[PDB]
């Protein structure tokens, strides 16, 4: 039995154009643990993204935080792309700047 | 501190 | 108040791609403090919180050796469980284990834990008495019989009542400026129009530690649980956490709605409303 990931895309601090921040993609609720996560800038993969050490929740589902430093601007569009055995094709979740 | 000497399943 | 120490083990087979990977991570409360990964270029127990760095070489060598031994033991266990379920050599399978202790404000053991899963489903768990087992099925009964024959529950109890609480108390003192500090949420309420009929009220909580929090919407003082969208608490990356709760409200009825925030870092619970 397999579980598909939940995905949240968000910044560490409230976003301010021109000021350095961290962009987060938090993937959780999934099983098994193999998963592919990319952070995207205007559709292109960001290089050297870091991630947390694999752990899991009380219901045994896994969670991981993928993150990178970035400086938001008005033009730039950010997203997180996730593939998992439960997904026919990769899921793209856009960074909704205003929330 | 980890638990040592675990028995296999 | 009370505190916890937990270790999380994941062992994953991968036929055709080498031997099963073993990962171990340790937490105090919601703070990770160590990690081990058998796939690392040179596997070692490694610090992940600044207050564990002061432990000496004997500590790091001892926990590294336990983790290296566990890499082998969990490979044995994966072979065994494959057999208990009559599974082929071709599939990838996962054992997960969580164990550790809770202590009260005075440092006394409140409860110990040891629980295991196979392919995401509960497999075997130590009962709260720290002396008997609950097995999920006839395969887990084989492990139970093995562990009953080895008196393994007695070994868990000795660890949980001894080393686990002793080292948790040590960690809590060495990391007291962070582990025993609760950071309150920074809060605000946003308003997102949907149509001429409705708008969304969203209550935000940012930068709090630990992760435990209560965010609720009320309408005329009555909880709106069924109507509230509650996102999963999420890590900010700087040790703190984030969460929001949202409710869809009829236009002009916004002042009937209040957001209530409870968190250990707060002097008193918060009541918030939208401020246009
Ligand atoms: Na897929």
């Amino acid at each position: 039995i397999q579980r598909t990931p939940k995905i949240q895309v968000y910044s560490r601090h409230p976003a301010e154009n021109g000021k350095s921040n961290f962009l987060n993609c938090y993937v959780s609720g999934f099983h098994p643990s193999d998963i592919e996560v990319d952070l995207l800038k205007n559709g292109e993969r960001i290089e050297k993204v870091e991630h947390s050490d694999l752990s899991f929740s009380k219901d045994w589902s896994f969670y991981l935080l993928y993150y990178t430093e970035f400086t938001p601007t008005e033009k730039d569009e950010y997203a997180c792309r996730v593939n998992h055995v439960t997904l026919s094709q990769p899921k793209i979740v856009k960074w909704d700047r205003d929330m | 501190e980890l638990r040592a000497r675990e028995e296999a399943y | 108040g009370s505190h916890s120490m937990r270790y999380f083990y994941t062992a994953m087979s991968r036929p055709g791609r080498g031997e099963p990977r073993f990962i171990a991570v340790g937490y105090v409360d919601d703070t990770q403090f160590v990690r081990f990964d058998s796939d690392a270029a040179s596997p070692r127990m490694a610090p992940r919180a600044p207050w564990i760095e002061q432990e000496g070489p004997e500590y790091w060598d001892r926990n590294t050796q336990i983790s290296k031994t566990n890499t082998q033991t969990y490979r044995e266990s994966l072979r065994n469980l494959r057999g208990y379920y009559n599974q082929s050599e071709a599939g990838s399978h996962i054992i997960q284990r969580m164990y550790g202790c809770d202590v009260g404000p005075d440092g006394r053991l409140l409860r110990g834990y040891d629980q295991s899963a196979y392919d995401g489903k509960d497999y075997i768990a130590l009962n709260e008495d720290l002396s008997s087992w609950t097995a999920a099925d006839t395969a887990a009964q084989i492990t139970q019989r093995k562990w009953e024959a080895a008196r393994e529950a007695e070994q868990l109890r000795a660890y949980l009542e001894g080393l686990c609480v002793e080292w948790l108390r040590r960690y809590l003192e060495n990391g007291k400026e962070t582990l025993q500090r609760a950071d309150p949420p920074k809060t605000h309420v946003t308003h997102h129009p949907i149509s001429d009929h409705e708008a969304t009220l969203r209550c935000w909580a940012l930068g709090f530690y630990p992760a435990e929090i209560t965010l609720t919407w009320q309408r005329d003082g009555e909880d709106q649980t069924q109507d509230t969208e509650l996102v999963e608490t999420r890590p900010a990356g700087d040790r703190t956490f984030q969460k929001w709760a949202a409710v869809v409200v009829p236009s002009g009825e916004e002042q009937r709605y209040t957001c209530h925030v409870q968190h250990e870092g707060l002097p008193k619970p918060l009541t918030l409303r939208w401020e246009p």
